[PDB]
């Protein structure tokens, strides 16, 4: 892909594929609040790094016409103000506002950098995938089950992670203080670049913990002992150790001298922990260092926080912010996500069905069959 | 001893209106309708929280008395504009005011200040000099509008005092127009000789009343004298309530025979019942089931309507009042009695004289008077009479005892429609 | 303390019984004031004569209402003392401008909380349970929550009952609670 | 309900709702207003001195309270005439202190603390059928989980709720409230959360009530300060109100 070719696939991609009907059936969430998709904050990033906020529009035309006008390089989505944006300067001091948005999730890998070993900084490969693959069940499953949101939306970031969109109303309600609580239970992995332990669990293991434990241990042996080998050689396993007291530690190193697998290494490490009894969960802390999702609270703590529009196309990658089917997960692949240049390829080979007959379809499909539901419980309620 | 022996029983010592026979009767109530007159003020019927009055509602009452009439006379008389009184005036202009005396003596046609409203004047007073105003009369608390001059800027001249405009009289529906004349019996406290406690004279005006048969008794206040000489030195061995609860009962039970209609007027000088002017009505005595009908305890003052014919009564000595305040050029009695109907109310005078005190909102609520009554009932201490102001019947019928010496009451008939003649006949007659 | 006290006349010897409180007297010795007379060669009981003791109360409450709606003003300044009978209309942000001087304000010679602590003080001097709590001793107090008193209590309840009724008619003693609370 | 009485005083714990509608005297004004406030600065004075749990806060505050007489026992008897009178007491001299203690924001902070104060050692005296009964009558709605649905979910109660036993789990009945009412409890992760409702145990209950008393309370105040200026102009209330916080006692 060549990012000088940007500029020239942006607007066609724009005119004939970007999914506008479906876009605004979700941000006008069926009319039911007058005013609703007129209040909402978007924003714009243009050619030469071009920041421009406080858009809104009127409706579906609208939208249409100045994103078409404009060709944005980016579009992220905003809060529901008290009033529309587009006037914030009309409004008196204090009086604008920031209402209602999504509770929205950003996980990055980036941010999972200092506990993996096969790429670094932006590069993903497919054994690193899999940390976002545990991420969302981890994740949405407290979301389906702790909090009772029903209507969640997991998007490709385009790059280097996830995001997810809450989207219920009572979601949609929550101060910044709920949001804060919110972000703060489903955070374990605090700390940073200075601290080794970051996860310390009481004698009490919260039933949460518990079935974020029970997903990761599905998935543990495949990520960590074959595909990572967290235990390969000694300057990797010398961190494991760091990880635990060091009265076994001696102990566990002439046992690392002697295994030839790390699937063994864990066996010896998990024997030696055992017969050592406050320490039976260290285990547990291991693998939640190097398996549970990192939550930057400051993205899902604020209501006036502008998150990456779904369906953007990424300035670097060109792939499609997709949303990813929550049961195809484990089929979801982050290398074969539409770029927008296969797209124009695909358009170019051939008026409200034109991107059926691109790559893109599945991915509105899916996108349709959340919003169905969306509806359904709309209309139900 | 006095009292029991007099001569001149029953003697008619004034009368007015068509002659009638030495003998009075009535309906007994039969045909008779009695209320409150219907106006757009609601009547005072019960007590009011009072001794609490702000100088600024004073102010605001006073003030808005002044802005009321003026509008209305404004209107009359096709005034174009009032001018501030206190502001100088070299022309000749129209100032709005009320009349005061300079200093807390009696008024003297030197001593005349008129103090403006808020409106029209911020309150501001000016000494007036009386030089040049061929006619007047005077009173302290008149709502005036004079025509003159300021050149000084300190003293104003009037050269021409507006008359007075009394309101319009009442037009009596037909409902009453097939109803017989009605007899009216009146008469005022005190009831009983400054030297007993027994309501001799009272007991002669209740066999009067069963002898002639009256359609109504008017009897005002007061019932237990604040002033008899065995109340002031605590001679009595009963308590005040007592002896009125007594006095009501004679009465009441007395007048049974009679069937007559009973509206009884407070006095200020009711020993027993609360001292503030405008007074609520008693409340202190429940009559029996067969009196209920016929009992009306009203409120000084009271506006009475009877088959149509708009009585209107005070207990308070208004003629004694404002006699020792009204200052004129050159009868002084209808004089007076034209200045209360022309200020349009039952109690115009500003201070008030000392044994009366005025609750002054309850005096903005209660006095205004709604039309010009048919008959006017003000007793006073001065002489008994019957006189025709500006086509309204005042009759003073005197106080039933006078010291050691029986009084006088009054008996009228009055009938709507009549001939304006609503006041057939009407006597002042000795006990 | 600006208060005047009841006075009330023995109808038998004639001699002034000033009341300031329920009570007269210390210890053992103490007792209802309206019990015996001042004089100490009267033996007439004032508790006696509780009619008349109504009447004048009534009397009194009469001549301060009257001394209230008298509305007489004072200037307050001294080089002034105007005393009139007349409120004037004009008006500064004190009060009524005093219209011999011009330049000082008119002040009531008899408040409203004058008379509001007359009646008070009315209530106080016949108030037997609050002079039991507070004004008396213990000793004191458990000498006179006793028999023999209770005639004399009821006649006190009866006499406070009409200063109760005065004050029940009084602007200044009821607080409306709607007002205040919205 | 000798003369004058009515439903309008249900229990003895309030949130201090809806105003007084009624004419008092003055004197009762200041008594009521008096004796509130020496009953708040007795509530402060042993917080400062004692610890709110311990036994001797409890047997000083119900001592001044009975001294005061003011409601603080429930009584399973009926509304007896007196039992009305002191709660009307209470009733009125709330509102009362509330229009002399919003002037100023640190005055109002001392009136919350102590109310709260006063409101906790109450509940801490109420009896579990009392306390339910005051739950209902002012639309709390607390249950209460099942005894089905806690064996249901019996292992994930044991786990959430820190140090406690199997059989004393057993003897315990739980509360399902909405998570964003929890905040201070499922930020650190300390109640169980399922299907957007934590599992709060009873201890703690009080807590939760308070914070909702708090609020309203907070919201009541400015409100009353905001309506100051209609006070004001009566001087009779003025030399009580505007000086009560400096009150000699
Ligand atoms: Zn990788
Ligand atoms: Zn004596
Ligand atoms: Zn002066």
């Amino acid at each position: 892909y060549d990012p000088a070719s940007l500029p020239d696939v942006l607007p066609l991609y724009y005119r004939r594929l970007f999914p506008f009907y479906q876009y605004f059936r979700w941000l006008n969430y069926g009319g039911v609040v007058k005013n609703y998709f007129q209040h909402r904050e978007f924003s714009f990033t243009l050619k030469d790094d071009v920041y421009v906020r406080y858009q809104s529009f009127n409706n579906q035309s609208e939208l249409e016409k100045e994103m078409q006008k404009m060709c944005p390089y980016k579009i992220d989505i905003g809060a529901v103000y008290s009033h529309r944006p587009s006037l914030h300067n009309t409004v008196k001091s204090g009086t604008f506002q920031a209402q209602e948005k999504e509770l929205v999730f950003d996980i990055d890998m980036t941010d999972y950098d200092d506990v993996r070993r096969c790429c670094s900084s932006a590069d993903i490969c497919p054994k690193c995938w899999t940390l976002m693959t545990i991420a969302v069940r981890i994740l949405d499953r407290a979301l389906a089950e702790d909090f009772g949101f029903k209507h969640r939306l997991w998007v490709y970031s385009g790059r280097r992670g996830v995001h997810c969109w809450v989207c219920d109303d009572s979601a949609r309600k929550l101060s910044q203080a709920e949001r804060s609580a919110v972000a703060e239970y489903l955070s374990v992995v605090k700390g940073g670049e200075e601290t080794i332990k970051k996860v310390q669990l009481p004698e009490t293991i919260h039933p949460f913990i518990g079935k974020s434990l029970k997903m990761v241990e599905r998935y543990f042996e495949k990520y960590a002992l074959v595909d990572q080998d967290i235990l390969e050689n000694k300057q990797c396993w010398d961190k494991v150790i760091a990880l635990v007291p060091e009265v076994a530690r001696e102990s566990l190193l002439r046992e690392f001298s002697k295994a030839r697998s790390s699937v063994e290494r864990w066996d010896k490490l998990s024997s030696c922990l055992e017969a050592t009894r406050r320490y039976s969960n260290i285990p547990k802390e291991i693998m939640l260092q190097f398996c549970y999702p990192r939550l930057d609270v400051n993205v899902s703590k604020g209501l006036n926080h502008l998150l990456k529009s779904p369906f953007s196309v990424h300035p670097k990658t060109g792939r499609i912010s997709v949303p990813i089917d929550c049961k195809k997960l484990d089929q979801f692949d982050p290398f074969s996500v539409p770029t927008i240049s296969l797209i124009c390829s695909e358009l170019d080979n051939v008026r409200t069905r034109d991107y059926k007959r691109t790559s893109l379809a599945p991915y509105i499909k899916v996108f349709e069959q959340f919003l169905d539901k969306l509806d359904q419980s709309r209309k139900g309620e | 001893q006095k009292y029991g022996s007099r001569t001149n029983r029953g003697e008619v010592v004034t009368t007015y209106g068509e002659l009638q026979g030495t003998t009075w009767n009535g309906g007994s109530g039969s045909n008779t309708n009695v209320e409150l007159f219907t106006s757009l003020d609601e009547p005072l019927t019960k007590m009011y929280k009072f001794m609490f009055q702000k100088l600024m509602d004073i102010r605001e009452v006073v003030s808005i008395k002044i802005e009321e009439l003026g509008a209305s006379l404004k209107d009359h008389f096709q005034i174009d504009e009032f001018t501030s009184v206190s502001l100088p005036a070299q022309e000749t202009v129209t100032v709005l005011g009320q009349i005061g005396c300079d200093s807390n003596g009696k008024l003297n046609s030197k001593s005349v200040i008129l103090e403006g409203d808020r409106e029209h004047s911020a309150g501001m007073q000016v000494p007036v000099d009386l030089s040049e105003l061929k006619d007047y009369s005077l009173f302290p608390g008149q709502v005036v509008i004079m025509e003159g001059t300021n050149s000084t800027g300190r003293r104003f001249v009037p050269t021409k005092l507006y008359e007075g405009v009394p309101l319009p009289f009442h037009q009596p529906s037909k409902e009453f127009e097939e109803c017989p004349q009605q007899m009216v019996i009146t008469a005022c406290g005190p009831f009983t000789t400054s030297d007993t406690i027994t309501y001799d004279a009272l007991k002669d005006l209740i066999d009067i009343v069963n002898r002639d048969r009256p359609d109504i008794c008017i009897l005002l206040g007061p019932f237990l004298d604040a002033k008899h000489e065995q109340i002031e030195n605590l001679q009595l061995t009963v308590t005040f309530e007592d002896v009125f609860k007594r006095c009501l009962k004679m009465i009441i039970e007395g007048t049974r025979p009679s069937g007559c209609h009973l509206v009884i007027v407070p006095s200020l000088r009711d020993v027993h019942h609360d001292p503030v002017y405008p007074q609520p009505p008693f409340s202190c005595f429940e009559p029996a089931k067969e009196d209920k009908e016929r009992v009306h305890f009203v409120a000084d003052p009271c506006t009475l309507s009877v088959n149509g014919v708009v009585i209107g009564m005070t207990s308070t000595d208004l003629l004694f009042h404002m006699g020792a305040e009204e200052i004129s050029s050159s009868d002084r009695f209808s004089r007076i009695l034209r200045h209360i109907l022309t200020q349009r109310s039952y109690y115009p005078l500003y201070p008030p004289n000392e044994e009366i005190n005025i609750d002054y909102e309850a005096l903005y609520s209660y006095t205004p008077m709604p039309v010009t009554p048919d008959v006017f009932i003000v007793p006073s201490e001065l002489r008994y009479f019957i006189k025709d102001v500006t086509g309204c019947i005042c009759i003073n019928p005197g106080r039933l005892t006078k010291g050691l010496v029986g009084g006088t009451y009054a008996r009228f008939l009055v009938k709507s429609g009549a001939m304006r003649s609503t006041c057939i006949s009407a006597q002042v007659v000795r006990v | 303390r600006d208060c005047e006290r009841f006075k009330f006349f023995c109808p038998k010897c004639g001699t002034e019984n000033i009341y300031d409180n329920v009570f007269d007297g210390s210890g053992l010795q103490i007792e209802p004031g309206l019990k015996r007379c001042s004089k100490p060669e009267c033996d007439a009981s004032p508790l006696d004569y509780v009619i008349q003791v109504h009447n004048k109360l009534l009397l009194d409450i009469r001549r301060y209402i009257k001394k209230y709606y008298s509305g007489w003003l004072v200037c307050e300044e001294k080089t002034c003392q105007n005393r009139t009978r007349r409120l004037p209309l004009s008006f500064s942000r004190n009060g009524p401008i005093c219209q011999a001087c011009s330049k000082a304000t008119l002040r009531s010679e008899y408040p409203e909380k004058a008379l509001y602590t007359q009646l008070c003080f009315y209530r106080f001097i016949f108030d037997w349970d609050y002079a039991l709590e507070k004004v008396v001793s213990e000793q004191e107090r458990g000498h006179l929550k006793k028999k023999l008193f209770q005639e004399s209590e009821n006649q006190y309840k009866k006499l406070k009952s009409t200063v109760d009724q005065v004050l029940s008619r009084s602007g200044y003693s009821e607080v409306n609670l709607s007002k205040l609370f919205q | 309900t000798g003369d004058r009485k009515g439903d309008l005083y249900p229990s003895s714990l309030q949130f201090y709702q809806h105003p007084p509608t009624e004419n008092i005297s003055l004197i009762e004004f200041e008594t009521f207003a008096i004796e509130r406030l020496k009953l708040l600065k007795a509530v402060e004075n042993l917080g400062v001195s004692y610890v709110k749990n311990s036994e001797e806060y409890s047997k000083k505050l119900e001592l001044e309270l009975r001294k005061l007489k003011f409601p603080y026992r429930p009584l399973h008897e009926e509304i007896s005439d007196d039992v009305y009178d002191l709660r009307r007491k209470d009733h009125i001299s709330h509102f009362i202190l509330r229009l002399a203690y919003c002037q100023s924001e640190d005055l109002r902070r001392w009136f919350i603390q102590q109310e709260m104060d006063l409101f906790k050692f109450r509940f801490g005296l109420l009896t579990k059928e009392s306390v339910q009964e005051f739950l209902k009558l002012n639309d709390l709605q607390y249950v209460a989980i099942s005894e089905d649905e806690k064996n249901m979910h019996k292992e994930d109660l044991m786990n959430s709720s820190f140090g406690l036993s199997l059989t004393k789990m057993e003897d315990t009945e739980f509360y399902k409230v909405p998570f964003q009412a929890a905040l201070d409890l499922v930020r650190p992760r300390k109640v169980f959360l399922w299907r957007g409702f934590a599992f709060i145990p009873h201890k703690d209950i009080v807590s939760i009530v308070l914070n909702d008393f708090r609020a309203k309370l907070s919201k009541a105040l400015a409100l009353s300060a905001r309506s100051l200026p209609v006070v004001q102009s009566d001087e009779r209330l003025q030399p009580l109100l505007n000086h009560l916080s400096h009150s000699y006692i």
